[PDB]
RNA sequence: GUGGGAGAGGGUGGUGGAAUUCCCGGAGUAGCGGUGAAAUGCGCAGAUACCGGGAGGAACGCCGAUGGCGAAGGCAGCCACCUGGUCCACCCGUGACGCUGAGGCGCGAAAGCGUGGGGAGCAAACCGGAUUAGAUACCCGGGUAGUCCACGCCCUAAACGAUGCGCGCUAGGUCUCUGGGUCUCCUGGGGGCCGAAGCUAACGCGUUAAGCGCGCCGCCUGGGGAGUACGGCCGCAAGGC
């Protein structure tokens, strides 16, 4: 499960610490606004730990969703 | 007497019962149904079949208002959720979309003892 | 916090000779800096215990160093205390 | 002195007079609290992921500054005085941490 | 000492969204809820289901781990400030300044105590409904203390790795968190698993010893009587030692 393809593998060279950048960070969330696990994000321990902080920041700023409605169930 | 013809269908499903509320696009209720609305009384309200009957009832009462197509919003996880969706699809109402809105907190309130080992 | 300039200010003050960062004088002076600042931090934040342990440890260290000094060269010890304004 | 980043989210409904008034107040606050402005990026109106004060949009200002630490929080408090200011977030600035490089 | 690193370590202030309850309005009607099945309960003074607006308390989903930090208790939304410990590199300074530690002092989950505040959800006690031969319980509906904040007490625990602290010595393999380097690898600091020698009553332990050694502290001496009696110390009490 969660094996489909590698969120990190397809993406450019980006700053993991940038909360203002949205369009890149969007790819680290599921259909719901939940933060994808390492299985998906493909990141490393430190990378993931930083991503979490960043995403949460952008959430508070209102640039990223806390929660999203699941469609076609 | 309304003549809405475009609407939303809220399916609220628990293990004890199923309630279907059909409303206008602004969310204001038109008609509603449930396991208890139909003949069922006891635990049989939680039954998938009872859910079907409820959905169908709500759909008929809706088409009485000239309703045609709805957007389904599903809240709750329990038996007869998917059956209610099914009945709605087969009800003659065109189902445009189905969405799961089921409420979850982020460790908000202490659940009662039955629901514990969680928060 | 303790800025680099303050720390050099105190180190070059107590140094036995040019370039001495390690003498008992320098160590005890530095410890006294940290202890004082930590106590100042603990006058408010009375409920911060985990730092207070730190304070106990620092005081213990300073006391052992000073005991060593007074055992070795009582003159430099008297001088150190007269300087820093230790004891009480 | 330390380097921070000030995120300001304002009300998108404002016209030029009110917006520029908010800007003036913001920069007067920044100067009065002793912050020196290094770089500023104004993104402006952008669609929020969730409604803030019932508005689907918001106006975005960003100020990279250098200011005394002891006053930082106070500055933020001041920035939050006005009604037209929806959000204020001051972040200690950090060096970029990349991936796929 | 200098230059860097990781972290739910601690304290103060600020702030975010989800959910629950309650209040107000709209729309809407005959039930909702709950169980093994039910009933009590709530609902025509309009509930449940749905939309909008408001009030409040409490806890932080995903990330989240087999992970990290702390001396222990324990620590998890985000932001800033104050602050403890620790790791690495350089090989610069001091020159045995070390270890352990009876008493002492401090910290110490939960429950509990005192004064005041707060109180959404949960909920000892209690009140009801069921179940049973009986049900003083288990299941359901209510519900006070309490749970929350401040200040001051209380000192306990399966406070557990049921494994005192420090140093040296004795094959490796593998996974992992975090440093540094001549980066496939090498070299540090942690966390796991399998295992040399060896040890163990066995189970198992095995460079994170329960192996080989040295230093210092605490403790044990068949079961019940009994953590009782007596005395003392501490505590407002409960009670603790
Ligand atoms: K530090
Ligand atoms: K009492
Ligand atoms: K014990
Ligand atoms: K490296
Ligand atoms: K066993
Ligand atoms: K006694
Ligand atoms: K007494
Ligand atoms: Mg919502
Ligand atoms: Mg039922
Ligand atoms: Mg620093
Ligand atoms: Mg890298
Ligand atoms: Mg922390
Ligand atoms: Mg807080
Ligand atoms: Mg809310
Ligand atoms: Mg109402
Ligand atoms: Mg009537
Ligand atoms: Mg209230
Ligand atoms: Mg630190
Ligand atoms: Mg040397
Ligand atoms: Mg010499
Ligand atoms: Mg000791
Ligand atoms: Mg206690
Ligand atoms: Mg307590
Ligand atoms: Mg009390
Ligand atoms: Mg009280
Ligand atoms: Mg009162
Ligand atoms: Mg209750
Ligand atoms: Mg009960
Ligand atoms: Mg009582
Ligand atoms: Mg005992
Ligand atoms: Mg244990
Ligand atoms: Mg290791
Ligand atoms: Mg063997
Ligand atoms: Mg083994
Ligand atoms: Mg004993
Ligand atoms: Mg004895
Ligand atoms: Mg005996
Ligand atoms: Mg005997
Ligand atoms: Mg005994
Ligand atoms: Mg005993
Ligand atoms: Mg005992």
């Amino acid at each position: 499960p969660s094996r489909k393809a590698k969120v990190k593998a397809t993406l450019g060279e980006f700053d993991l610490r940038d909360y203002r950048n949205v369009e890149v960070l969007k790819r680290f969330l599921s259909e719901t606004g939940k933060i994808l696990p390492r299985r998906r994000t493909g990141l490393s321990a430190k990378e993931q730990r930083i991503l979490a902080k960043t995403i949460k920041r952008a959430r508070i700023l209102g640039l990223l969703p806390f929660t999203e409605k699941l469609v076609r169930k | 007497k309304r003549q809405v013809a475009s609407g939303r269908a809220y399916i609220h499903a628990s293990y004890n019962n199923t309630i279907v509320t059909i409303t206008d696009p602004d969310g204001n209720p038109i008609t509603w149904s449930s396991g208890g609305v139909i003949g069922y009384k006891g635990s049989r309200k939680g039954t998938p079949y009872a859910a079907q009957l409820a959905a169908l009832d709500a759909a008929k009462k809706a088409m009485a208002y000239g309703m045609q197509s709805v957007d389904v919003i599903v809240r709750g996880t329990g038996a007869g959720r998917e059956q209610a969706i099914r009945a709605l699809q087969a009800s003659g109402l065109q189902v445009k979309s189905i969405v799961d809105d089921t409420p979850v907190p982020h460790n908000g309130c202490r659940p009662k003892k039955k629901f514990r080992k969680a928060s | 916090p303790i800025t680099k300039e303050e720390k050099q200010k105190v180190i070059q003050e107590f140094a036995r000779f040019p370039g001495d960062t390690g003498s008992t004088e320098v160590q005890v002076a530095l410890l006294t800096l940290r202890i004082n600042r930590l106590s100042e931090h603990l006058k408010v934040h009375k409920k911060d215990h985990h730092s207070h342990r730190g304070l106990l440890m620092m005081v213990g260290q300073r006391r052992r160093l000073l005991r060593y000094l007074q055992r070795e060269d009582p003159e430099r010890y008297r001088a150190l205390i007269e300087k820093l304004g230790i004891r009480g | 002195m330390r380097r921070y980043e000030v995120n300001i989210v304002l009300n998108p409904n404002l016209d030029q007079s009110q917006l520029a008034l908010e800007k003036e107040i913001i920069q007067r606050a920044l100067e009065n609290y002793g912050a020196r402005v290094e770089k500023v990026e104004e993104l402006g109106l952008r669609r929020l992921a969730y409604p803030i004060a019932k508005d689907p949009q918001g106006y975005f200002l960003w100020y990279q500054v250098e200011m005394p630490e002891d006053r930082v929080n106070d500055l933020a408090r001041e920035l939050r005085i006005r009604d037209n200011v929806r959000r204020v977030m001051v972040v200690k600035s950090q060096e970029p941490f990349l991936a796929n490089a």
